[PDB]
């Protein structure tokens, strides 16, 4: 692909454009990124996607310009899924919570981009959407449970100050205990490798690019049982499944 | 220092100046590296007089202090934010979950705001991320609507203290006005880094006060806005104590300290909680509680005796996140009384 497209169509459907886009290959990774407006989310995850710090502004591979919307982009058998930004009411909220149960369930790891870590708004959206779930129990090859999704927090257009190693340990703490309980979602426990920060430089995310592919965990319970190309007949099955639409439901009824 | 012990030593401390006419300002913030809450309040002050960061045994408390060289009662609120209350919550008890754990202190952030919002001439709101905390305005609508729900228990609490004929200024307020509080606080926000700036957040500010029911809603308004004085403050790393001059000065102070002493511990009530139901929980926690209802209910549907039991199990296992432990054995209980 030349840049991103977009993963789905109107009302929330997958598009049909993008399953001739994947390769038979179960050696695939999926890295989502969430995060407020302003953050520049889309303009890092361009980054990870193979993009140089002196390239023009036509030549980034996310350029953000239909209430939902996620962008999808795959270089190698990588995949990276850009979401449209979290921020009306109700609406806003399970719109938001939507997009992010779907991309906690479909990714290796997800990207948390804000200028706010440690932002407590943001884990309670993000520990709240991780009991919207379905149950895809016929779905065959059988999925993996217990799996976690990796989660690693960035914080964009930060301070000297946001860079001191107390200040980092002090908020990466926060994170770990906002996680400890936690079913689906998991965070690193090593220092410096759950919040980074960058002050807005490629030599970083090179490493990072490296490093988003170790803790990976397979989506199903037998190695190597689902390429690519199913993997995106999970995400069909994860926006029709009625266990995930009622929970929903329950999460609007309950903020009115 | 804390206001509930604040008032019990308050009438000795300043035994002499307890007819000083003073005013009770609450102020609303988040630590930060090498910044407080009241780091602005307490440069106001030439006196550092609240910590760079909340303590453990500061965390959920109005911590209160009494200036008496400018006669005002500062109020700043160490709230949910706080890296020493997160800490707190998150290990107090291990068996715990996180969504219980932060609803503790998301409640007392509730009565808090609560006790400020019916007891301070002002409030200023401190920002930094430049932009309006939005999740703060619902706190502020969740908090006007606990003080709808008991304006009344308060207001009669109120009359036993003798303070509802205690005058906080010059404003008449009608009894449904006055039910629960003693003044509609003015509302200041103060950010932190051009005249048509400050404007465009003036306008800003109010519509998005007006979308929570928090301005223009008469006697149902949580706070009100100044008239022609400014309400928006932009900071630089002094303009700001002459932004706070103008609102303290445009208001003659009235209310005695000596019945601010005895507000403050009239209003000890509201942060107790003792005017409550029982058994009140989040919005979050009712959520919770009835999508694991509804994940029991599917499963004894599932069953409906070996086969029937790894399937009701399995599912459990896959969409139940809290209490995972505890509605997995709660559950084999439940076909075990269907095996009869």
């Amino acid at each position: 692909m030349k840049e991103s497209v977009r993963f789905l169509t109107d009302f929330g459907e997958i598009s049909d454009a993008i399953s001739d886009l994947l390769t038979s290959s179960p050696n695939f990774n999926v890295i989502s990124a969430i995060g407020p407006q302003g953050a520049g989310k889309s303009t890092l995850l361009s980054m990870l996607a193979g993009n140089n710090s002196r390239q023009m502004y036509r030549e980034y591979v996310f350029r953000p310009v239909q209430t939902i919307q996620i962008d999808i982009y795959i270089v190698n058998h990588q995949i990276f899924l850009d979401c449209q930004p979290m921020y009306d009411d109700s609406t806003a909220m399970s719109d938001t919570l939507r997009l992010t149960a779907f991309l906690l369930y479909v990714s290796h790891t997800v990207l948390v981009v804000s200028e706010t870590h440690y932002d407590k708004v943001i884990i309670d959206t993000l520990r709240v959407a991780e009991q919207i779930r379905p149950y895809l129990a016929i779905f065959r090859p059988k999925l993996a449970i217990d799996r976690k999704t990796n989660l690693v927090f960035i914080k964009t257009k930060a301070s000297s100050i946001d860079l001191a190693p107390t200040v980092i340990r002090e908020r990466e703490e926060l994170l770990r205990l906002s996680f400890q309980d936690s079913r689906w979602l998991k965070v690193s426990q090593e220092p410096f490798k759950t919040l980074i920060v960058l002050e807005e430089f490629d030599e970083q995310i090179a490493e990072l690019r490296e490093e988003l592919q170790k803790n990976r965990e397979d989506f199903t319970v037998e190695t190597a049982a689902m390429d690519e190309k199913k993997w995106l007949d999970m995400c069909r099955e994860v926006i029709r499944d009625k266990t995930l639409h009622k929970t929903l439901k329950e999460y609007q009824r309950a903020m009115t | 220092m804390d206001i509930a012990k604040w008032v019990e030593h308050a009438r000795t401390c300043y035994s002499t100046q307890l007819d000083t006419k003073i005013k009770v300002i609450g102020v609303i913030g988040k630590d930060y590296p090498d910044h407080g809450k009241g780091d602005n309040i307490n440069c106001y002050l030439r006196e550092n007089v609240f910590p760079v960061a909340a303590t453990e045994d500061e965390t959920c408390t109005i911590r209160g202090h009494f200036s008496e060289d400018d006669q005002i009662l500062f109020l700043v609120m160490n709230g949910v934010d706080d890296v020493a209350n997160i800490r707190k919550c998150l290990k107090s008890n291990p068996k715990s979950n996180y969504f219980d754990a932060m609803a503790e202190s998301e409640c007392q952030q509730i009565r808090m705001l609560h006790f400020l919002f019916i007891s301070c001439h002002f409030i200023i709101i401190f920002e930094q991320t430049s932009r309006i905390d939005l999740e703060l305005m619902r706190f502020l609508k969740k908090v006007n609507s606990a003080r709808i729900q008991l304006r009344k228990k308060i207001n009669q609490r109120l009359v036993a203290s003798d303070l509802r004929d205690v005058s906080f200024n010059n404003r008449i307020l009608s009894s449904a006005e006055s039910e629960g509080r003693m003044v509609v606080p003015r509302l200041l926000i103060a950010f932190q880094r051009y005249e048509k700036l400050e404007k465009n957040l003036d306008n800003q500010f109010s519509d998005i006060l007006k979308l929570y029911d928090l301005i223009d809603c008469g006697a149902s308004s949580l706070c009100q806005l100044n008239e022609t004085i400014p309400v928006v403050h932009l900071l630089n790393p002094n303009s700001f104590v002459k932004f706070l001059e103008d609102n303290f000065r445009s208001e003659k102070n009235e209310i005695s300290l000596e019945n601010v002493i005895e507000l403050m511990n009239c209003l000890q009530c509201v942060l107790d909680g003792d005017l409550e139901e029982k058994h009140e929980k989040t919005a979050i926690q009712t959520f919770i509680k009835r999508i694991q209802n509804d994940h029991m209910e599917e499963a004894r549907r599932l069953y409906t005796h070996l086969m029937r039991f790894n399937e009701a199990t399995h599912y459990i296992d896959s969409v139940v996140g809290v209490n995972s432990r505890e509605a997995l054995s709660q559950l084999q209980a439940q076909c075990n009384e269907m095996w009869q």
